[PDB]
């Protein structure tokens, strides 16, 4: 159950 | 963090989250010491007994975070790593002596109200403040108690925790554990009979133990959360990597770039 | 403040290290930093 909220690959520095 | 409290936003802008790419996992804490370098504990990266040897391609660092699980869009920053440097004499077999590693970011990170580096200590700061009874502050997203009672969720924090802890006399640290304590470590925590309690816990390792110098009003990272026998056990104390002692190695790696 | 590293390899930040944008920079103190100072002085 995804502990972590997902983030877009595009947002990575 | 056990017996800590929620952090105010921006109270520890150098606090970093070491995040495993796969599976997604909060591995440890860490600290930002410039716009290109991050400091953490070596055991968070390398531990042969469990076949642990994370490379730069295995993890990311999350800077500027507050919530433990939410993606804090437009506030935090997720960076890839160019290289990781573990102290060459890190003693994983016996006592985690020299438990320190430097992480070099792929791109320098822009500073903000929530992203700002902490200072590394100088002789003067260490001799005047790293003494028994003087308090330092530890932050992290680690467990709230050594273990849970009924549900796991009761011990996982929703946001970054902070706790203030007193440095403990070396003979007392030595007496509290069977492990061989070296000069490269110090310990902190309240005595077997103080009113207060508090300690770091599973998940806080690699995070910083900081002190605010009355001389120039700046925050200095005196230690790196290293290890403990349980969390907040009376008679036990948390152990920290004595950063100043390993400063020459940090300087050597940075100007050499490993 | 006296720098110890070289900007070229260390990157930016040393000269302004330890000063928090939302606290020291605004002349604001956090809720518990006094406890740290009290422990350095009491004795
Ligand atoms: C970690 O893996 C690297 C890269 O594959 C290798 O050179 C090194 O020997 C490994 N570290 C240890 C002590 O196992």
């Amino acid at each position: 159950q995804n502990t972590f909220e997902e983030f877009p690959l595009s947002d990575i520095e | 963090i056990v017996e800590g409290w929620d952090a105010e936003k921006g109270i520890a802008p150098w606090q970093v989250m070491l995040f495993r790419k796969s599976p997604q996992e909060l591995l440890c804490g860490a600290s930002l010491i410039s716009d290109r370098w991050v400091l953490t504990a070596a055991h968070c990266i390398l531990y042969p007994p469990w076949d642990k040897n994370f490379t730069e391609n295995d993890l990311l660092v999350r800077i500027g975070k507050h919530s433990r699980t939410r993606y804090e869009r437009n506030v935090e920053k997720i960076s890839m790593l160019e290289k990781i440097y573990v102290h060459p004499r890190y003693n994983w077999r016996e006592n985690l002596d020299r438990d320190i590693a430097l992480l070099k970011l792929k791109k320098p990170v822009p500073f903000s109200d929530y992203i700002h580096p902490v200072c590394l200590p100088d002789k003067q700061t260490v001799t005047s403040l790293l003494r028994a009874g003087y308090k330092g502050r530890v932050t992290g997203w680690g467990n709230l108690r050594e273990t849970w009672t009924t549900n796991i969720n009761e011990i996982q924090p929703s946001v970054l925790q902070v706790v203030n802890l007193p440095i403990v006399e070396r003979p007392v640290c030595k007496a509290s554990t069977r492990i061989r304590i070296t000069d490269n470590m110090f310990c902190a925590g309240f005595k077997v009979n103080d009113t207060k309690r508090g300690d770091a816990c599973e998940g806080d390792a690699g995070g910083p133990f900081v002190m605010k110098s009355p001389f120039n009003n700046r925050w200095y990272q005196m230690g790196i959360v290293s290890w403990g026998e349980g969390c907040d056990r009376k008679g036990k104390y948390g152990f920290y990597t004595h950063v100043f002692r390993l400063k020459r190695w940090i300087q050597k790696v940075i100007d050499q770039f490993g | 403040f006296h720098t110890f590293f070289n900007e070229k390899t260390f990157g930016l930040g040393e000269a302004d290290c330890g000063l928090r944008p939302l606290f020291e920079k605004k002349s604001l103190k956090d809720t518990t930093e006094k406890e740290l100072l009290d422990s350095y002085i009491d004795g």
